[PDB]
């Protein structure tokens, strides 16, 4: 949906910030989800295969995005972290 | 781990993270606190960042005597700020004495993050504890008596956040049953919204009967400075 796409866009923007890069998000190719449920925390680890332009050249990347929810956290929807971003 | 090594692990994690919370401002970091101050370079830089004062020129020479000269510049500077250095020598820091290195970093945290705290005419560690007690007084599921067991269930940290920034946290959703989750919540909120890096390992805090109080005071002092 919007959400898997939003996470892939987050991944590209976080990579661009971390690596001083100008990758342009094209699309999500595929997504795998792993879910955990602790007492209050619930976690999804997203394994995102995405296409992004590197100086106009379309390339494939795998991004690992960790999305953590707690019902007491009210400033944002959740906490999101880019863990890994690599060409594939 | 238990006792002294368990507290050493906690001090290594928290003191490294505290040092990094300052060194990032100067465009650098340490990784291994047992190694990364031995040459004195990042120790002198840490002191410049936290003091806003200029120290003598660091020596980038590779020999033990260059490194002893750098660490002596750091210790001379700390002594100049009214700190009575007991059982700390430059040679032992350069030679990688872990316990003395941690003791030196604690002396720096105490002098520059805690000593000048003044709350209701109460100074330093006792002023910080009084502040924590005042801020958390109305939270009946919190009882701040110390800088160790009182913080283990994460509610004290979450209450400090709610007390100042109720836009960030719905305290009503919390209870004592998930101490690891509660510490992680406080740390995630503080890192994202309060510019306080994560400095505790929640599992280590919860699983140690008495956590290290120097590490807890270090982290709690960051909340004091954020909210002061």
């Amino acid at each position: 949906s919007l959400e898997i796409e939003e996470l892939a866009r987050f991944a590209v923007d976080e990579h661009n910030k971390k690596e001083n890069a100008l990758l342009e998000f094209v699309r999500v190719v595929k997504a795998k989800e792993q879910h955990q449920f602790h007492m209050s925390w619930t976690w999804t680890m997203y394994y995102l295969t995405l296409e992004a332009k590197d100086g106009g050249k379309k390339k494939l990347y795998e991004a690992k995005v960790w999305v953590k929810h707690h019902p007491a956290y009210i400033a944002d929807i959740n906490f999101k972290e880019l863990q890994e971003f690599k060409p594939v | 781990l238990l006792l002294d090594p368990a507290w050493e692990k906690q001090q290594r994690k928290t003191f490294t993270a505290w040092c990094n919370s300052h060194l990032r401002k100067a465009g650098t970091q340490i990784e291994n606190i047992e190694e990364d101050f031995r040459n004195g370079l990042k120790l002198m830089l840490l002191l410049e960042v936290i003091s806003g004062e200029r120290l003598p020129k660091p020596d980038r020479g590779k020999m033990r005597f260059h490194k002893i000269a750098n660490v002596n510049k750091a210790l001379d500077y700390i002594a100049s700020k009214g700190v009575k250095l007991v059982s700390i020598g430059a040679e032992e820091i350069v030679d990688g004495n872990v316990k003395m290195t941690l003791g030196m970093i604690w002396t720096i945290i105490l002098r520059f993050a805690i000593q000048d705290i003044s709350v209701e005419e109460t100074s330093a560690k006792e002023g910080l504890l009084l502040w924590c007690q005042r801020k958390t007084a109305p939270y009946r599921n919190v009882n701040i008596q110390n800088f160790h067991t009182s913080w283990k269930d994460g509610l004290g940290l979450c209450a400090l956040i709610h007390r100042h920034r109720p836009d960030l946290i719905d305290y009503s959703k919390l209870n004592k049953d998930d101490p690891i989750g509660n510490i992680n919540l406080a740390m995630e909120i503080a890192e994202k919204h309060l510019d306080i890096p994560k400095m505790l390992d929640a599992e280590d805090i919860v699983n140690t009967p008495k956590p290290d109080e120097r590490a807890i005071m270090t982290y709690v002092s960051c909340f004091y400075h954020a909210f002061a």
